[PDB]
């Protein structure tokens, strides 16, 4: 229950440049005396939630703006206090995803969205369409190789096929979220669906696949695409596998739309170095340089701050990654997402694996997202002297 | 820090007499926002998990018969078996949910003429040594649920032991273990976890996770759904 003041403690996932990011933090204390302390817990976008609700935890949290929503609304939050002077430094759509209940809870960092990578010596034109990547796949396997290896244990990885043809999670209507209007069921998402199980089952891809199978497939030259974001970038880089960064495939003529995530900086509720927080992210962290010694680290993406963003555009991976943003939807922040995310992962698991058929697994995820009236996140189900904590 | 008494203790009636149990706690248990009676009432028939009979003091769980009928008030309550019936040899166990969790002591009751969760990792341990329970939990949107470990000691003891939060952020303890024992949670692999150490022999029992219940019109404050206790013996 005590987070200490005078000190700055961060949390940012294992694959993002918490190294760089600790050097922007080392600046900041020969400037200012303050001690800055980067950490990476696994699974910290739960780790967080779980010990920031009795008042521990960092002082800085870094994930997609989606998990932001659900935080705030369980009060883990501050509300961020930038003047108009900063908010104009960033492209105006991504402090939109910083948004809840009108209020700004983070700062935006980087634009992310998965991208088409592949391996320029195997696959010299990349294929335009999803449908041909089974016949592309037949003539790899004569050399030995495969066509197609990505993650399928997390929804995020899996839900631009899904949602190419239709599929979607909540209804964006007039402004608002309607909870209640779920497409994980329509025909769009079975379509999509049902096209990576057939993928599947006609053994061009394995149900077990994973992010570490997949990357070790894809950057020991194994396989001749992957689909992965910009952080996956800097081992692809140090594995010198000739790579390209493209425009995911079509589906049914139709972009792939990935999920963009906006990957914001969060200040606990509970945190008594509010103002150290502010002063980092607002003069160190956003600022050129500040992201530019997280970017050496390993790469951000595009990035929410202008100036940076119009310098890192002109890599045509930063320009694919654009490219395949501006196709898909930025995710919802809505506290409901963690429920959404759980069920779909569920789906896509269990059709994949075989477990169930698709239509049985989307219309279990669709049951499981929509009725969810007054979702909690961190149910307690117990009182203490008559009322619930927190 | 709330008390609760079960009155008799013990009763042997023949088939289809009409009964009525008592139980009476320290305080009383109105939940102000809600207008709900914390109170929960639970039939644990030999060889078998507690199951959920009444909740809120007079709403009768999915399932169960309305024969089974709960009343009350204040801090005094009640359940009747209106006609008795053979299937209904158990001991019945009201449980508080105002101020943490409590289980009263108990009514054994004779008559003379998809939801799944297994618990695994029960044992013997010499006096302060250790181990770990585990529940294995499918049929549900176990991210969406607080789970509790209630243990059944020898003597007709039911005890709340702990519960954590569907998302772990909120944990508790009863006395009895605060400290010595450990509940986690692993939502990715659905999996629930009771790390027990420093063993007094007095935690001998058969050790159950059970599901927190909720629903349209708000929590349960009561576990509907029971694993089979795995076993833990501490002995000299």
């Amino acid at each position: 229950m005590k987070i200490e003041e005078g000190k700055l403690v961060i949390w940012i996932n294992g694959d993002k440049g918490y190294n760089g990011l600790a050097e922007v933090g080392k600046k900041f204390e020969k400037d200012t005396g303050i001690k800055v302390t980067v950490e990476h817990p696994d699974k910290l976008e739960e780790k967080f939630p779980q010990v920031a609700a009795t008042g521990d935890g960092p002082d800085i949290i870094f994930w997609a703006h989606d998990r932001f929503g659900g935080y705030a609304q369980s009060g883990l939050l501050a509300e961020i206090t930038p003047d108009k002077a900063f908010q104009d430094k960033l492209y105006p759509f991504t402090w939109d995803a910083v948004r809840y209940n009108g209020k700004l809870i983070a700062y935006p960092i980087a634009v992310e969205a998965l991208s088409l990578i592949y391996n320029k010596d195997l696959l010299p034109n990349p294929p335009k369409t999803w449908e041909e990547i089974p016949a592309l796949d037949k003539e790899l396997k004569a050399k030995g190789k495969s066509a197609l290896m990505f993650n399928l244990q997390e929804p995020y990885f899996t839900w631009p096929l899904i949602a190419a043809d239709g599929g979607y999670a909540f209804k964006y209507e007039n402004g608002k979220y309607d909870i209640k209007d779920v497409g994980v069921d329509n025909a769009g998402a079975k379509a999509g669906l049902t096209f990576l199980v057939d993928l599947i089952k006609n053994k061009h891809m394995n149900a077990d696949t994973d992010y570490s199978i997949a990357e070790a497939a894809f950057n020991k030259g194994e396989t001749a695409m992957t689909i992965n974001g910009p952080w996956a970038w800097s081992n692809i880089d140090t594995s010198k596998v000739n790579y390209g960064v493209t425009v995911l495939p079509t589906f049914k003529g139709q972009p792939s739309k990935p999920f963009v995530g906006v990957l914001s900086a969060g200040i606990n509720a509970a945190s008594p170095n509010k103002e150290l927080a502010k002063e980092f992210l607002e003069n160190y962290l956003l600022t050129d340089e500040g992201l530019e010694a997280v970017n050496k680290d390993k790469p951000l993406g595009a990035v929410a701050l202008k100036s940076y963003e119009e310098e890192l555009v002109k890599d045509p991976r930063i320009a694919a990654t654009m490219e395949n943003a501006q196709k898909g939807e930025i995710m919802p922040n809505i506290p409901q997402m963690s429920a959404f995310w759980y069920a779909v992962r569920t789906a896509v698991i269990n059709a994949a694996s075989g477990r169930q058929t698709v239509d049985e697994a989307l219309k279990d995820a669709q049951t499981n997202s929509s009725s969810l009236q007054n979702f909690t996140l961190d149910r307690s189900s117990v009182l203490v002297d008559g009322y619930s904590p927190n | 820090d709330i008390e609760l008494t079960q009155s008799p203790s013990s009763l042997a009636v023949s088939a289809g007499e009409r009964v009525t149990m008592n139980c009476k706690s320290s305080q009383s248990l109105l939940n102000s926002r809600t207008r709900k009676n914390q109170l929960a009432w639970y039939q644990q028939k030999p060889g078998q998990s507690p199951e959920l009979l009444i909740y809120w003091a007079s709403t009768r769980q999915s399932g169960v018969p309305d024969r089974f009928s709960g009343s009350g008030s204040g801090t005094d309550f009640t359940l009747t078996i209106s006609s008795v019936q053979a299937e209904d040899v158990a001991v019945y166990y009201c449980q508080q949910s105002y101020n943490l969790l409590t289980f009263g002591p108990g009514t054994k009751l004779e008559i003379k003429r998809e939801v799944k969760l297994q618990e695994s990792g029960g044992g013997f341990v010499k006096p302060g040594g250790s181990l770990r329970v585990s529940c294995a939990a499918s049929g549900f949107t176990f991210s969406s649920y607080a789970m509790s470990w209630v243990r059944l000691a020898p003597e007709m003891r039911l005890e709340w032991v702990a519960t954590i939060s569907s998302a772990g952020g909120y944990i508790f303890y009863s006395d009895s273990v605060q400290g010595r024992f450990t509940i986690s949670r692993d939502n990715a692999k659905n999996s629930l976890h009771l790390q027990m150490g420093s063993l007094r022999s007095g935690d001998t029992a058969m050790y159950y996770c059970a599901r927190q219940g909720f629903g349209n019109y708000g929590d349960y404050y009561a576990m509907d759904y029971w694993g089979q206790g795995t076993t833990v013996t501490v002995s000299s």
